This record gives structure tokens, C-alpha cells and sequence, in this order.
């Protein structure tokens, strides 16, 4: 006998969520990212030269973006899971996947986290293949589920080919990173962007002074961004539904 | 022949089913292997509860898992994975094996000479000289950054004497346990020591001659890898 | 051999409908709109290969589905929303007499009518029973309405050919009313209902087939859950 | 060999159970075939619900239970059994069958020839026609009391216009039933009626094919023989 | 390997009864017969000849030997079932193993029961067969079953080979026959038992006067006899508890 | 090959009492009566084979032995009914001292060895462990009474050879005490169990063999039901 039919037709990944989002009570009155059960992966840099100062910056940005996310403490395929890291030369991991259970545990540990002063100099490639192969080894399952890497650079990054590999690793993972860094570089985002198609963007930080106009744009936009219902105009560039 | 049977429906119940507990509200899905940079150090405790039978079925399991993965070629951190194994013991409160090593031979002679040791186990000690001697094998190895995963084949009920500092030592190491327990009898807060707090690190099997069955093999070279 | 044709599409409204009431807990039930004028005749089998209590739920689903069509607010005053309901036999079997039904609106004539059709006993006939629905049609239906029609089958029949069902339907489909087909169990002529949903054979469409075929393994099954709410609404889209 | 395995325990709990519960308070024992004499008429209904590849195979379970069972040489009250079979159908208002006969060759050609009515039955009618026919072969082949047992091949979903009559000739006709209902979808009232009030006189077959299932025919000839 | 071991040790049939009898509380009290749950077949005669008192005489017999008896009238494996035929030179069964379900309405049957004057000769081996395999087809499961046959006769038994043969079958069939019937034959005694093995003796019935003697004899150590604890001088002979 | 040995006999008084008393709605419990004065001492496993909870839960049987033994109503105040709790590990390892224990009455010095001993993490040593039991029996023991005795068993243990359990059993034979042996799980090497439950391989005796073996599925198994009741019930029974 001839193998088995062809998968059937569906309902379109985008809008199915739209209807059962008009109908299922009180889903649709108070929203609380992220839009979907996601993962978040911090990656922390004590690069040669990070000023503890800023340290304490990026301290209260990842502390803020926690809070204004909510958990998936129990096992229901609904909130945010974590995992926070630090890398160098080397990598070091500090929470995980599994550890995390509750939103008062998880800020404390955050805060409570120690800061190594090094002087080792930086390989942001190195944290980039960890985070694409050890980080993501393992996620929690779901049809959309949903992926996300913040990171850190105190120092540009170098124009080289093991960048494009890896981000291109990255990208083959079904992560959707969104960089972090001082000061932009062009080439940066040459080596990104693949053939005019977005990876993920490159935005700017302070050294102090506001901070919400951009914590606002960083909320809304990239880390719970809705599959479905996008902002208009948020961002120079082309979005992503998602995957890659 | 006939023509092939009709296809399946496009979006069965399961399916919708997921999606609205998605929207508002196990299995984990765990990226192919790809040869990504990888590190296992196994870990058999020598308790006289395993048995010499098993024992040798065991050392079948291990060998046909490294026959399984890819080996690398040698360090400073190329691809591929590499692979080790030891079966401390409580007697003599010391035993060492081969270090990691992708040379499969040195493998296959270690295990062919392997001995039982049939008798008592403190888990933490083990696990503690374990770490040691991975550490010192992984400084004589370059820095590697790659991972370090432990794969612990044991029920896991022995002493514990110092269980908790060692596990401790081994969370501030950066390593990612993995636990296959056989029988029944097990012990749930040894487990959880091992498994840092996660419900699905640990894999159970009715019985040792189990490892040699198809399907937990792929399950648990799908996991590692 | 030839690899199986694509499988039924994802379920459709009614349905998910359904699914997210039974444990999420705004209009719900599964709202119909007769956007245009139209006719709709439910067939019900009348053969053994039924039998006395699955012949009766049968026609418990029948009147559920000649409640839920004629109760579906009419989308137009100005024009009606038409509903009918016979029994088919063995040849020449097909209550009431020709000239006897007509498009009913109040709901009790039908519905007695339905409960007083009695188990005929004869022969699962489809020649004849096609041919006194379309002519019905060809003589009654008003030349605007664009109508449509439900089926019941096996496509078992004593005396039946491939050849005889596709120039049946090619006459229903001459007559001008496209034809949707349910059945109940798997001890059923694959070939024969597929030629009656399709009419070509050879050229059978896939699209065509899933959405003109419903299928239910359990006459029990048959009532249960959304499924009479789900088809009729389908019956109702365009 | 290696020494075989100990032996079933004494009075094994259920032992003591059935013990217990039988001192002071399912499966009905039934000493094996001896080949007393015994009359034996089938009964297929020709309900268009059949299937004609189902009629095939009932052809070919009715072929296989004539090949097993043992048969008469003669009539005039010998050992051994007979065995008969009818199609009776509801169109027509009757249907005729080869009477019973030890003749296996008769039964070869009339199975070749065996044509599926795929018609009704109005089982009334037609277990009074089928007995009036095994009355005539009876008298046809003197007293041979030994007994007179009918098999009935069918859901038993049909008309009833003459059911309760004929149930009542049955009764003052000595008769002993065996139904084996095949598929989920079955009556219970008809199945309680030729039971004759009897809670383990029916069989369950999950499907046709099931027929085949050497279990199930074995079964069938320990309770009928 | 070997075969299965053999089938180890037991503690006896009738003691742990006797054990288990004493510790079941209110089943050593009040006793109702049959001892343990049975069968019951009685069969009656019609052979040209019996007069219609004397059917009458076995009619009340065989309701006051029910009316004595419990039954079983659900599927719990305690109480007597009941199986009425008739019997001539052929046979006719009136009501078998499954009909009965309650005690009035088997009284009723078997008092409403036709009664089927004839002239056919009488056959008594004919019936030996035909209960030994056709109403003993199928009998109720229990390690203990017990099944009694009572018979009639208004005629005494020829002595031929037929009816030894008839009564061997009986025996191998598990059944305890006891017969009744006018009057005593030598003959039928010997036929009956075998090589100093008794089967089931042959009792004696008036032709009018008094019946508790004799009904009383059957209805204690005959048609509900403790299989444990046989009673004295019930009937000369040396029985055989269990099945043989 | 040859057949097995015949399998257990059948159920004992106990549980037919219980499961009597389960269900039929008059003497229950367990009784026991020590016909002539003996002595016990039950034997508990400390190798790493039984466990943290197992042990525990070994420990907590071991408790209701003891209590049902010297709670039996003593069949003579002029004599005594004595029993005796130790636990055994790899060589030379049994408490209390070898003074410190005798026959015992009271339930104090008992009970607190009992809910006191701690797990040792070795190897399973039944040499040292019998040569002990059988040389305090030999020291202490009145010469007039017929003693008893229990044990866990594996029949593995480092060092252990069949001929020299052989020896062993031989020994505390000569010193006059006959041996019952109670095992849990099927990890255990069976001819070496065997062997000590018999003291002849060669000859197994059938009635010796079965009556002197108590198997059981899991730990958890051994607390479940009466089966305390019924091995205690077995050894009482001379
Ligand atoms: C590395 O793997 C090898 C097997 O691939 C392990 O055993 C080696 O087996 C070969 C096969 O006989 C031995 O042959 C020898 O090879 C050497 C070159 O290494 C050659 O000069 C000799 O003339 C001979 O052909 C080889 O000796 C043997 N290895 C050793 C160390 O003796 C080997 O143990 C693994 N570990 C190593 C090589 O460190
Ligand atoms: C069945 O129809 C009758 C009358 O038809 C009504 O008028 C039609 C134009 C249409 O609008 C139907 O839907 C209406 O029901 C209904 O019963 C009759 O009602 C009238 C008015 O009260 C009364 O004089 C008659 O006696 C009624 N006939 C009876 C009692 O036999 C009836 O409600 C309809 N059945 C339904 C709606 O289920
Ligand atoms: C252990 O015995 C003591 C007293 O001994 C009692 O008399 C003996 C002759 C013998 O028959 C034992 O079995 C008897 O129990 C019990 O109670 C103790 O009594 C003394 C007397 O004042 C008191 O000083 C102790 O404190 C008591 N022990 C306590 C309170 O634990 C004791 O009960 C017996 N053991 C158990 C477990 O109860
Ligand atoms: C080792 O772990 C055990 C439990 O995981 C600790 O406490 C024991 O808990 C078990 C629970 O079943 C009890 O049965 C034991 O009795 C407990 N221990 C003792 C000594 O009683 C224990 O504290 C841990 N550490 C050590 C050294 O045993
Ligand atoms: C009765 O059985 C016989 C075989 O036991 C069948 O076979 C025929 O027997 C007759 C007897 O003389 C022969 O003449 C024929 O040649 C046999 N048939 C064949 C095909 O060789 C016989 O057919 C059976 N009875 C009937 C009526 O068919
Ligand atoms: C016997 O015949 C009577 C009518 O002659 C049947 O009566 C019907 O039984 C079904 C069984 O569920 C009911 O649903 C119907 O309401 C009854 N009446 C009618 C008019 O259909 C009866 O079912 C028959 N017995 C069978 C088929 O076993
Ligand atoms: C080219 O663009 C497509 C479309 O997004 C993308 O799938 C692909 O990976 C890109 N390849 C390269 C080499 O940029
Ligand atoms: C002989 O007598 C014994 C005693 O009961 C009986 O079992 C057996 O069937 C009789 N016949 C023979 C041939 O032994």
C-alpha cells in the first residue's frame, strides 16, 4: 500500500489565537506579559573595564524587567520562565531553567547574585554559541512558545566570521535575541541581519540619567510583543512574527 | 498496492485543546543532537544492591551509549563530545577509573578489566572526588568551555554524610545533572538533591536489563544529545 | 502504491466553540444566518442495515436538525427560510406522496411528521429515492432559491452500479442542487459514497470530498456533543 | 535443562476466596465434548447488515466447526452429531437449505453455491420456518431423541411481527438456544428473548474476523459439544 | 528447562469447611438445605399405565421436596437449582437449569405443569442417558457442586446391559442418582452399584398412607446431606461423599 | 530438565482467619500459644542491600515480632517465654555487647535497642553474624529448652563460598537449634538461600524447604495484611 496522506490543512497560526482570545472569558480585559508562556535568558558581562557602577545599572534594568513580567511558578504552559547567566572568556552558569519557582525568589536571587570582578577580555562569541547550545538545550514545550536572550557588552564587538556563524546558529535555534550594548556598530547589524531579513536588533543603553523611554519601547515591543496585534511603527525595520 | 491510507485530520481535538490552555490557561521539547560541545562524566555507585548481572548489563549500556555518540578527536575545545566513567566506592574510601577521553579503545579495555565493587557507597564522597578529578582532568584540558553534564545511573540511597555541601560544590560548578533511576525503590529527596529542583531531570526504569531497550536508549541519547 | 488523499481539514467553529465552554470558565451556542433563500431537505435512511432504536435516533438527530434550521433567524423577512424532511425505502418509498409536503415554517407539522414516520423494512434503494428528490425539487423549489440537501447512506444497494449513481447525481446536479453526504460506521462502500459526494470518479477533488463528507462512527455518537450543531451550521455557510 | 520452576501455590487466594464465598455466600462449567448424540441446526439471518464479505467468512466458520466436530455415519438414534444450516431470508417470505446431514461433501457444495441474501429477516418467521423444517428431517429420520440445539448467527435486529409466538413453539419444542452476538451495537431484549433467561447463554465477538480467533472457536465447540 | 513442579499440598475438602463453617458468624446457626449450593433434577414419568392418582402422589412429592429446599435465585453461588423434565420412551424437557429465577414462581410452574397422559412404553435407560448428557450439558461452577438426580418409575427396570452401561456414564458424569420407585429388584440394586461401589440406592414410595418417614429419610441424608458430617444409620448401605 | 520442586503449600489458619473476618458479617486476631518454653532472636539486616527506609520499615516488623511473641500468653507461669532483638552487619558487627543481651520479659531494654540500633553501610556478612548468634545461644541459652530462631537473608556476601555456609549451618545444628529463614525480593542468589535454609544441597528436602521459607515481594509488602501474624503464628508451632 501507498504511506499515509498528507498533513491537512489549518486555521492559520495567527488568527485561531485571535478568536479564542475573543472567547474565552476575562482572557481578553486585563493583559499581563508576556503575551505567551516565553523564555527569558539574561547573560551578564564582567568584561575588563565594566565600571560596577554600570553594573549596578544593568542590575536594576534586569530587576525591572522581572518585575514587570509575571511567572510560570506551577506547570501550566502559561508565564515566564528564566535563566540567568554570566560569561567571559569562559561561561559561568548561575540560575537555570528548573530552579526558579517563584517571582519573590527569583528577585532575590537576582539581587542577591555576586558580582565577579575580572579581567578577563571579552569574546561575546563565546556566550553567544553557549547560550545557542547550553542555555537552550532544553525548553518547555508549546505550539507558540516563545524565546528570548538579552545580553551585555562593554566593549563593540570584533567584525568576524565566527559572529555570522553564530548568529546564525542562533537563529537555526529559534531564539530571537535582542542585543544590548553602549554604542551602535553598523556592522554589527550587517552581520545580524541576513539578507535584509532581521535576526534581532542591536539597541542603545544609558549611562545614566532616563531610563522608561526606553524600558517602555524594550516591554511593549520585543520581549512580549503580541504574535499577533504588533505596534505600528515600534522600531526601524521589518519585525518578526517568529522562528526563523 | 492500494492507495495509501487517508491523511489525519489537520488540527485534531488534542491539538485545539493545547491551544486554548496555551492562550490562557510531561513532555519537553529538547533541540535534535548536533554534535554541540559536550562533556559527560557518568557515575555508578558501587552499593551491593546493584548486582554483579547488573553490573555487566551496565557496562553493556555504557559502551554501546559511547559506540552511539560521536567522539571527538582531541581538546582545546574543538566539536563534538567526549566521554567518562568511574565506580567509586565506599571501601577504601577512594576508586578512580579512566578520565574523559575520546580514545575508545582505552575505553573498551577499562571497561573490559571493570570490577564490582559490590559494597557500600557514600554518595557525596563519590560525587565530591568525581568532581575533583573531572576539574583537575578539564584544567589539563584547556579551558573548553563546552558544559559539563553528569549523568547519574544509580538509585542513589547510600550515606550522606556530606551530600549536601558536595551538591552544593557541584550547583556553584556550573553542571547540569541527569538521573536514570531502576526500580521502584527510590528515594525522592535524593533525586531532587541531584536534580537542582527540577521535576523531569530524572528518567525511571522498571528494571537494569531495560537500558539494553531500544526505546529508553533513544530517549536517553535524544536527552544528553 | 499512491500515497492516501489529504485528510479532513482542522475542525471548524461550532466545535472549538465547544471546547473552549467546557473548561474556559459574550454570545456562545453557534449562531446560523440563512444569508440567502434556500431549501433544505434532510434524508433519513429506512433500511435494516440501520435498524429499530439506531432508525430512532436517526430520527431524534432529524428533528434536532429541522429545529435547529428553521429556528436560525431568518436573515430576510422579506424571503422565507425553507425545511423539509422525508423517509427513503426500498424503491418507490419515499413519504409522504408527492404533492403531500411543501416548505414548512411552523415547526409542529414537521415535527409530527417526524415522529410518525414508521420504519419501512424494505431494501436500501438509492436509485429511486434520488430520482423523487430531485424531480420534487425540479417541480417545487422556486427558480431564484439556490438550494441544499443532507443525505444519509451506506452506498450499498441492491441492483446499483457506479455508472447509475454518477448519472443519478449528474441529474440531481442538471436539476441544480448541490448535495453534501453524512454517514454513520465504516461498513460502507468507500467507492460508491465517494461517487455520489463527488460524482467524477476519476477527477475526484480532495477539497471537494472533506468538505462534503461527514462522517460518525457510533450512531450513540451521532447525537452527542456539538456535532448536529456544527453540520448544520456548515450546511448553512455558502 | 535448567530445573523448571516451582510449583502453583496451595489453596492460591482465589482458592480460599471461591472457598469462603461458596461455605456460606461468571464462567459455567461444562464437562468436555463425548460425542453423545446430538442434533445441531444453524441459523444465519440474512440482514442486509451482514456484509458479504462477512458472509464469506461465516461460510468459512461454518466450514471450519463441521470439519471439527465428529460426525454420524446414519440416523436411527447412532452416536455422534449432525449438523444443518439455513439462509432464510425476509423477502420472499422464506428461503430453503440443505436439511441435516453427516454427508460433508452436501455441505462443501451447498457452501460453494451459498448465496448472501443480503435481504431481511423477520426472525419470527423464520425460526418458525426453520423449525417446522428440522421437525419434518427429525420425523424424516425417526425418534433420535438425543437433542435438538440451535445456533443463532446473528445481531437479532429485525422485525418481530411473529417473535413471541414462535419463542412459545420453541419452548414446548424442546429446544436448547446458543446466540453469539457479534459487534457493539446488539438488542439486549431480542438476545434475553432466545436466551430463554439465561445470563451466560451469549457470546460477545468484538468483530467478524473475530470468528477466525482459534480461542473463540474452541470456546464455541466446548460449550456446544 | 523443566516442566512446572508438581501441585503442592492442601488442607482437605470437607475439614476446612468444618473451619471455616464454625468462624462465619450466623452461618452456624439457623441451617437451610441444601448444605452447600446444588442441583436438582427431577424427572418425571408418564409411561402407560401410571395412574393419575399416583402422578398426583408424585406431584406432591416433588413440591413438598422444593418447598423444603431454598434456591439460588440470583448469580451468587449458594442455593438449589432446580431442572423438571418428563420421560417415556423419549424425552421432553419442561424446565431446565436456567428459567427458574424465584421459589413461587418454580412452585407454580411445576403445579400448573401439564400433565401428559400417554401410552408409549416405558424406556427408564432412555432417560438415564438423556440426563446423564443433555441436562448435565451445563451446571452452575463451585468447587463443590453437588448434583441429584430423582427419577420415577411404574414399572420395575429390565436387566440388560444398556442400563449398566446408562448408569457408568451417570457416575463418570459426576451426577449422585437416587432413584424411586414401588418396588425393590435385587437386580437393580446390583446394576446400580458396581465391584462394591454403590452409585445411588433405590427407596420405596407408598401407594397411599403416611409419607413423613420416608420423605423425611430423603430430605435429610439424601437430597441435602452435609457432605462433612454424614449422619449415622441414614439409610443402610456405606455412601460415597464427593463426587466419584 | 528436571521439574521444579513442588510449590508452597497452601494458606495456614491465619490468613483464612483474616480473610474470613474481611468479609463475613467468635475468636479473631491471631492467637498463639507457646506449648513448651523456647526462645527467639530475631535477626535484622544492615547491609546497604536493604536501605534507609527499608531498614526502617524492617525495624518496625521486627518491633511487632517482638511484641506479639512476649504479649502470647506464656502456656506456663512456672516457666518463661523469651525473646530477643540484634542486628547484624559486615564482620564483627552485631550489638549489643555480648553480656549486654538475654532472654527478656519486660519490653523496655527491647524496645529501645529496637527504635536505637543505626545502619551500618557495609557489606552483607552472614559468617561473623551466625557464628555470634550460634556461640551466644551455646553460652546462654538453659540447656533444657528447644530455642527458635529467625533471619534476613540475600545469600550474598563477600567471601562466601557454598561449602563454607555449609560448615557454618553445620554448626549452629550442633548446637541444637533448628533455623527459619524469611527473605524479601527476588535479588537474592537462590541457591546460596537454599543452602542455608536446608544445611544438605544435595538434598533438598521438600517439607523442610517450604516450611522454612517465607518469601516476599517488596519491603512496603512485608507490613501489609497479617503475614506478621501468620509467620509468628508458624514459628510458635513446633
Ligand atoms: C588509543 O587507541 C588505541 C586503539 O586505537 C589503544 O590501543 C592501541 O591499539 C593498537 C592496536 O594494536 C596498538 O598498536 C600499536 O600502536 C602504536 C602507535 O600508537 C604502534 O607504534 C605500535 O607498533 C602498535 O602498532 C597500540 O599500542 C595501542 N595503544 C597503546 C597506547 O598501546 C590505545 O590504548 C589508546 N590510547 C593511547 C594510544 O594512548
Ligand atoms: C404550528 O402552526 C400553528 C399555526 O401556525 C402559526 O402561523 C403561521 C403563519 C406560522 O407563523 C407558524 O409558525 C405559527 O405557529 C401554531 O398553532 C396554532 O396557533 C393558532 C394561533 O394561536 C391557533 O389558532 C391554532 O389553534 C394553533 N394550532 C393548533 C393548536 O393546532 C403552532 O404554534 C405551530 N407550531 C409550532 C410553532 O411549533
Ligand atoms: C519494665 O518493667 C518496669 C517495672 O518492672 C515490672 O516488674 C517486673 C518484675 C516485670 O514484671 C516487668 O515486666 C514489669 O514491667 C515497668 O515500669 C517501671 O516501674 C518502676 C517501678 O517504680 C519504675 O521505677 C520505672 O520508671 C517504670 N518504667 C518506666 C516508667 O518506663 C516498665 O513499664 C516495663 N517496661 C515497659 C516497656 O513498660
Ligand atoms: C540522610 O537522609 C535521611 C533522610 O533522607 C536523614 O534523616 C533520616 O530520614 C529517614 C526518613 O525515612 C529516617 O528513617 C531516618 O531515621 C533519618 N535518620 C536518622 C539517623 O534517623 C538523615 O539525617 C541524613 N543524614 C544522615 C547522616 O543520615
Ligand atoms: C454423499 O457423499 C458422497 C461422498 O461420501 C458424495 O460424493 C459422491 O458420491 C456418489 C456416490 O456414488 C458418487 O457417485 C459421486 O461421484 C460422488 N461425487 C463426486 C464429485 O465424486 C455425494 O455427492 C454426497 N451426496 C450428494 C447428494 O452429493
Ligand atoms: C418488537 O416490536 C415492537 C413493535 O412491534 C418494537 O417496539 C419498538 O421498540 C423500540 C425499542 O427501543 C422503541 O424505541 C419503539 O418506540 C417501539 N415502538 C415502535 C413503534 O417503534 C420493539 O422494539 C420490537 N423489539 C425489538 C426490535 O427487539
Ligand atoms: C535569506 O533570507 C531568507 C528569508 O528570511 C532566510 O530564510 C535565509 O536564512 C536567508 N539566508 C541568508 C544566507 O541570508
Ligand atoms: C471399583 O470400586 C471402586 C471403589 O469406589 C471404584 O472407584 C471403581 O470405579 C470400581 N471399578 C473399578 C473398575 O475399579
Amino acid at each position: 500500500s501507498g504511506y499515509k496522506g498528507s498533513r491537512g490543512d489549518s486555521m492559520d497560526q495567527c488568527a485561531l489565537v485571535q478568536s479564542i482570545k475573543d472567547k474565552c472569558p476575562c482572557c481578553y480585559g486585563p493583559l499581563e506579559c508576556p503575551v505567551f508562556p516565553t523564555e527569558l535568558a539574561f547573560a551578564l558581562d564582567t568584561s575588563e573595564g565594566v565600571t560596577q557602577d554600570r553594573f549596578s545599572q544593568m542590575r536594576e534594568v534586569v530587576l525591572k524587567i522581572l518585575d514587570d513580567l509575571t511567572i510560570a511558578e506551577s506547570n501550566c504552559p502559561r508565564g515566564a520562565r528564566v535563566a540567568v547567566v554570566t560569561y567571559n572568556n569562559e561561561v559561568t552558569t548561575e540560575i537555570r531553567f528548573a530552579d526558579s519557582k517563584k517571582k519573590s525568589v527569583l528577585l532575590d536571587k537576582i539581587k542577591n547574585l555576586q558580582v565577579s570582578l575580572t579581567s578577563k577580555q571579552q569574546s561575546l562569541e563565546t556566550a553567544m554559541s553557549f547560550v545557542a547550545r547550553n542555555t537552550f538545550k532544553r525548553v518547555r514545550s508549546g505550539f507558540l512558545m516563545r524565546k528570548v536572550a538579552v545580553f551585555f557588552s562593554n566593549k563593540p564587538t570584533r567584525a568576524t566570521p565566527q559572529l555570522r556563524e553564530a548568529v546564525l546558529k542562533l537563529s537555526d535555534a529559534g531564539i530571537t535575541p535582542l542585543f544590548l550594548t553602549s554604542q551602535e556598530d553598523r556592522q554589527l547589524i550587517n552581520a545580524l541581519q541576513i539578507n535584509n531579513t532581521a535576526v534581532g536588533h542591536a539597541l542603545v543603553l544609558p549611562a545614566g540619567g532616563d531610563l522608561t523611554d526606553f524600558l517602555k519601547n524594550v516591554l511593549t515591543c520585543h520581549v512580549c510583543l503580541d504574535i499577533c496585534n504588533i505596534d505600528p511603527s515600534c522600531g526601524f525595520g521589518s519585525w518578526r512574527p517568529s522562528f526563523r | 498496492g492500494e492507495p495509501g491510507p487517508p491523511g489525519d485530520p489537520g488540527l485534531t481535538e488534542c491539538d485545539v485543546m493545547t491551544y486554548v490552555r496555551e492562550t490562557c490557561g510531561t513532555e519537553l521539547y529538547v533541540a535534535q543532537c548536533t554534535q554541540r560541545p559536550v562533556d559527560i562524566v557518568f557515575l555508578l555507585d558501587g552499593s551491593e544492591r546493584l548486582g554483579e548481572q547488573n553490573f555487566h548489563k551496565v557496562r553493556r549500556f555504557v559502551e554501546e551509549v559511547s559506540r552511539r555518540l560521536t567522539l571527538a578527536r582531541k581538546d582545546d575545545d574543538p566539536l563534538n563530545a567526549r566521554v567518562a566513567l568511574l565506580q567509586f566506592g565506599g571501601p577504601r574510601e577512594q576508586q578512580v577509573a579512566f578520565p574523559l577521553t575520546s580514545n575508545l579503545t582505552v575505553i573498551q579495555e577499562a571497561l573490559a578489566s571493570a570490577r564490582y565493587l559490590n559494597s557500600f557507597s557514600h554518595v557525596g564522597t563519590g560525587i565530591v572526588q568525581a568532581i575533583n578529578q573531572v576539574v583537575q582532568g578539564a584544567r589539563a584540558g584547556a579551558r573548553r568551555h563546552a558544559e559539563l553534564s553528569f549523568v547519574f545511573l544509580t538509585d542513589g540511597v547510600t550515606g550522606n554524610d556530606s551530600l549536601d555541601e558536595a551538591v552544593h560544590s557541584m550547583r556553584k560548578q556550573n553542571v547540569v545533572p541527569t538521573v536514570v533511576a531502576v526500580g521502584s525503590d527510590v528515594d525522592t529527596d535524593v533525586l531532587s538533591k541531584i536534580s537542582l529542583g527540577d521535576p523531569a531531570a530524572v528518567f525511571r526504569e522498571k528494571d537494569y536489563d531495560s537500558l539494553a531497550q531500544p526505546g529508553f536508549f533513544d530517549r536517553f541519547i535524544r536527552w544528553i544529545c | 502504491g499512491p500515497p492516501g488523499h489529504v485528510g479532513p481539514p482542522g475542525p471548524d467553529e461550532c466545535e472549538i466553540l465547544d471546547i473552549i465552554m467546557k473548561m474556559c470558565s459574550p454570545d456562545y451556542s453557534c449562531p446560523i444566518t440563512f444569508s440567502s433563500p434556500a431549501d433544505i431537505t434532510i434524508l433519513l435512511d429506512g433500511s435494516a442495515s440501520v435498524g429499530s432504536h439506531n432508525f430512532d435516533i436517526t430520527k431524534r438527530f432529524a428533528k434536532r436538525l429541522a429545529e435547529r434550521f428553521l429556528t436560525a433567524s431568518r436573515t430576510d423577512p422579506g424571503q422565507d427560510v425553507r425545511v423539509a424532511v422525508v423517509q427513503y425505502s426500498g424503491t418507490g418509498q419515499q413519504r409522504p406522496e408527492r404533492a403531500a409536503l411543501q416548505f414548512l415554517q411552523n415547526y409542529t407539522v414537521l415535527a409530527n411528521t417526524v415522529d410518525s414516520m414508521d420504519f419501512f423494512n424494505d431494501a436500501t434503494d438509492v436509485m429511486d429515492a434520488l430520482g423523487y428528490v430531485t424531480r420534487f425539487y425540479r417541480e417545487a423549489s422556486s427558480n431564484a432559491a439556490k438550494k441544499r440537501l443532507l443525505l444519509f447512506s451506506d452506498g450499498n444497494s441492491q441492483g446499483a452500479t457506479p455508472a447509475a449513481i454518477e448519472k443519478a447525481v449528474q441529474e440531481a446536479q442538471r436539476a441544480g442542487v448541490e448535495i453534501f453526504a453524512v454517514v454513520v460506521g465504516r461498513q460502507v462502500n468507500e467507492p460508491h459514497v465517494r461517487v455520489l459526494v463527488t460524482g467524477k470518479a476519476a477527477e475526484y477533488d480532495v477539497v471537494f470530498g472533506e468538505r462534503h463528507l461527514f462522517r460518525v462512527p457510533s450512531y450513540q455518537a451521532l447525537l452527542r456533543g456539538v456535532f448536529y450543531q456544527t453540520v448544520s451550521r456548515k450546511v448553512a455557510l455558502d
